[PDB]
């Protein structure tokens, strides 16, 4: 059940849900596994807010355990194409795709909470198929893997070798460690 | 009480110079002046419609583009009464009884009709219906006979003559659609929705008996410079009554135009900056100070300060 | 049958002292008084609009913070009547007929109109349309011609021209957004949201006509 | 199904769910297995109520039975960041994350019921995989576990060594005993 909230205007008061009312203030809420339908909804909220006020800055709350890489590309491409500067704030944890979208945020506005968590792991490509099919499919993950490392490298600024060395296995980064590594610029300052 | 046939030489000069005079008062919007002046020429020439008005025009455009100024000045140039009927008041169907009068046996029957009486009193005049869109859709039906038959019957059965009346309706229906920002990666086309709105707002029959639908374009930066000059001239006339004189540097005019230039609000903001920047400082001096008598005001701007530098030497 | 102060242009002592007298009566609104006083001075200096009203002012700010005190005191200082209309009553679609008057053949035609009759009886007066935001959009449309043309045709056909009156409209649209802070973890800059909210509530045609939007 | 309560507004009465109507009264019902969606929902309610009144506190009735620490930690981070404190009224089962979240409440405003029970235990995750992967998971899980014990100990003020010893194995603390331990200020007056 989504809680209902009330707003006020000269004409009267309208009833809206918690997410919509908060979305009226340019605050998006990303939650749960990344699905194609989920990503379609997130990008839709960005395009709507872009027209409403381009000068203002969106706030994409990235609290998810990750998912399909393809879905995230739509969110990542949308986050850049729009004129506003998306601010990514982690709340509880950052997964592989969550981390990539976290670093993709506009430099100078990325923030994280003191007890936030982060994680980056190599994509999983375990499947059974024909010998010929396996080679074609396997070639694709290498390009995406290298592509993913290059994109985060540009935002993070670390050399490609640094990303390759760290991504060799699963790695977790705490909130203070995140700023040191360069995933985000600073911790969330008191309001 | 209508223009005589076989137009005289004096009247001829006015018709050829009408377009030039209107353009000087209202800069830009050349197409609007061309439609009004050409229609009047044909009527005087004897090629006008036998049973229709001189011209029925719908002026749809952004705010402050002079939709009503071109009509008010036209009456002044031709020295004909300006029958300005505000359509904001006629927002409901019941208001139709005010224009044509109440039917027999009901209150207000004696009062008559404003539109019928006004046209009867002034056969040759400019009928300006401002904010036509804001009126109830049913009110537009009354104009159908006027645009086609040229006559509107009153409660008493009197029929008005609209053959010499210039019907001009101003609306800002399409302004909202054009100004609204589209949503999507690729910017959507513009200027198409504005025409669609008029089609939705007005029935096909209404748009089928209209001489033309003139679209007023947004004022350009160059046009705004002329607008600032026009407002300064009005201030100079007011000051001349008191004997005061005002001189503004060309640089100051350009600076003031940029400060108040607004595409959405058109030319009206220019009056506001003129009032605050020029009228307010002079107001204190005019009442008590050097400007009480003599004037000889000189105004310029300082590049470093970027503020106006007023001078008062009575 | 008026105080005779307005007819005499040479009596400029009141205008120079208008700010001082108003400032002692109302505290904390010196900026509003200065804008109001300067506007009347230009109107009395011969720089007034030929057909528009003396001045259209939208009083936007918090409720009860010196908005109606300046209006009542101004009328006494200028020796003009005070026309106060409550817009809360005029919130329905058909309420507009009360002010302009009902058309011929309908009930209420005999009544000339609450607003039209008052301005005709008192051409020089202060029109206080409090709670303007509450007013129906139809009422806003009527005000457009008032600022642009200066005359409201009544049911009887009499032109209710009032170019000498000073129009003041009290609203609380801006105080709402500024008082309420943003939502979400990171704070947001809402300095300009008040003006944007006013832009949404009031149609551009209405806002463009206004001389200035006073702030309290 | 939920109730339909008719709140009183100037324009007209508006039906609302029991959660929404009580949300107007600064009540945020927390219940059920900790989930990212649930945690995200709870923080959204608190942020909306902060705008209504910064000075007034935001009530919080917690009946969570425990769950993923990361999902639950989201509320803890936002709670400290928000200006209005949260009255953590624990009226039911309080698991590790639930009790941990309950302890997060500002001093002088917390509450607990004597009938209820509050237990604190270390999180347990049976991760399986390669030896190298297990070592990585062991590092981060112990690190976050230490972080939970350090932040929890900070608010109560008790020595970190004492809290670590108690959390070494599963244990339950009676609600009245919790007052003496410092988990909560005191039980409800009446
Ligand atoms: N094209 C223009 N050229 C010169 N002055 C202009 C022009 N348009 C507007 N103005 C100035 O602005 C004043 C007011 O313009 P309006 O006649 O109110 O414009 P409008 O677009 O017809 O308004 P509506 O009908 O309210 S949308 C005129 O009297 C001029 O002083
Ligand atoms: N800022 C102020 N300065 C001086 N007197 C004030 C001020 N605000 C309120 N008052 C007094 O409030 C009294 C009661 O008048 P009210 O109409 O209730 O309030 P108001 O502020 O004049 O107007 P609104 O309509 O309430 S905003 C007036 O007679 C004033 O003396
Ligand atoms: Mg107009």
């Amino acid at each position: 059940l989504v809680p209902m909230v009330i707003e006020q205007t000269s004409r009267g008061e309208r009833s809206f849900d918690i997410y919509s009312r908060l979305l009226k203030e340019r605050v998006i809420f990303l939650t749960g596994q990344v699905e194609d339908h989920m990503a379609n909804l997130i990008v839709a909220q960005m395009l709507f807010l872009e027209a409403e006020n381009p000068e203002k800055d969106i706030y994409l709350y990235i609290n998810s355990p990750g998912g399909v890489i393809t879905a995230g590309m739509s969110i990542y491409d949308t986050m850049q194409f729009i004129k506003p500067d998306v601010s990514t704030i982690c709340m509880g944890q950052a997964a592989s795709m969550g981390a990539f979208l976290l670093t993709a945020g506009a430099k100078g506005k990325r923030f994280c909470l003191p007890n936030s968590r982060v994680m980056i792991h190599q994509p999983l490509g375990g499947y059974q198929g024909q010998a010929t099919d396996i080679e074609i499919h396997a070639r694709e993950i290498l390009k995406v893997k290298g592509r993913m490392n290059e994109l985060m490298a540009l935002h993070t600024g670390q050399s490609l070798e640094q990303i390759e060395r760290d991504t060799e296995r699963d790695r977790f980064l705490s909130a203070p460690e995140a700023v040191e590594y360069g995933l985000v610029d600073s911790i969330l300052t008191h309001r | 009480r209508i223009p005589e046939k076989s137009v005289s030489q004096s009247d001829r000069d006015t018709l050829k110079n009408l377009g030039d005079r209107l353009k000087m008062l209202v800069f830009g919007q050349d197409k609007a002046i061309e439609a009004l002046t050409e229609a009047i020429k044909m009527a005087r020439a004897g090629l006008g419609h036998e049973h229709k008005p001189v011209g029925s025009f719908l002026f749809a455009g952004p705010t402050g583009v002079g939709k009503t100024e071109v009509t008010v000045q036209l009456s002044k140039a031709l020295g004909i009464e300006l029958l300005r009927f505000d359509m904001s008041e006629y927002m409901e169907r019941h208001t139709v009884s005010r224009l044509i009068g109440a039917p027999p046996g009901y209150v207000g029957f004696d009062q008559g009709g404003l539109l019928t009486d006004a046209v009867i009193k002034h056969p040759h005049a400019v009928l300006l219906l401002d904010e036509i869109e804001k009126a109830h859709p049913d009110v537009f039906n009354i104009l159908l006979q006027v645009m086609d038959n040229g006559t509107l019957t009153d409660n008493n059965g009197r029929k008005a003559d609209f053959r010499n009346v210039v019907l001009v309706m101003t609306t800002n229906a399409g302004v909202r659609e054009t100004e609204r920002k589209s949503i999507g990666l690729i910017h959507q086309d513009n200027s198409t929705d504005a025409m669609e709105e008029i089609k939705k707002i007005f029935t096909p029959e209404f748009r089928n008996r209209l001489d033309n639908i003139i679209w007023f374009d947004h004022l350009s930066t160059d046009v705004i410079h002329q607008v600032v000059d026009k407002f300064i001239v009005e201030l100079q006339v007011q000051l001349d009554q008191k004997g005061v004189s005002l001189e503004v540097s060309q640089e100051a005019r350009n600076w003031l135009a940029e400060k108040g230039y607004d595409r959405a609000m058109g030319a009206r903001p220019m009056a506001r900056v003129i009032q605050d920047n020029l009228k307010k400082p002079l107001a204190n001096e005019l009442l008590f100070g050097s400007l009480v008598d003599g004037g000889q005001v000189t105004v310029a701007l300082d590049k470093e300060k970027n503020e106006l530098t007023y001078g008062f030497q009575s």
